[PDB]
């Protein structure tokens, strides 16, 4: 379970590699509902095919 | 049966007016007619005054 290479052993395209923890422990307090809801819910506005779905709605369909 | 608003508001275009075209080109033919319109009223008032 060791990794012989240094940080790069660790993937960063991972799920839940933006919450791996290396040597910012401070940031496990931060964790609380507010700030994760904010970063969901700024994945979520910058979601591609809604996106592309609202355009399509509001510019070809609605005119 | 529309595909979407702007297709409808071509069919809405071409159904008042002969010519196709935007809200834009509705409202430009309806105003030059209502001008003509307008002028045939008071070619009708200057034969009334005219004939006066």
């Amino acid at each position: 379970m060791t990794m012989p290479n240094g940080s790069g052993g660790l993937d960063p395209g991972a799920w839940l590699s933006h919450w791996v923890n290396q040597a910012d422990l401070s940031s496990l307090a931060g964790r609380t509902e507010d700030e994760v809801r904010a970063y969901f819910e700024n994945l979520v506005q910058a979601d591609s095919g809604w996106g592309d779905a609202s355009n399509t709605f509001f510019n070809l369909i609605l005119g | 049966g529309f595909q979407n608003l702007s297709e409808f508001v071509t069919l809405i275009v071409q159904a008042v007016t002969g010519a196709p075209g935007g809200l834009t080109d509705l409202q430009a033919f309806l105003t030059e007619r209502w001008g003509d319109l307008a002028d045939a009223f008071q070619a009708v008032a200057n034969l009334i005054d005219a004939i006066a």
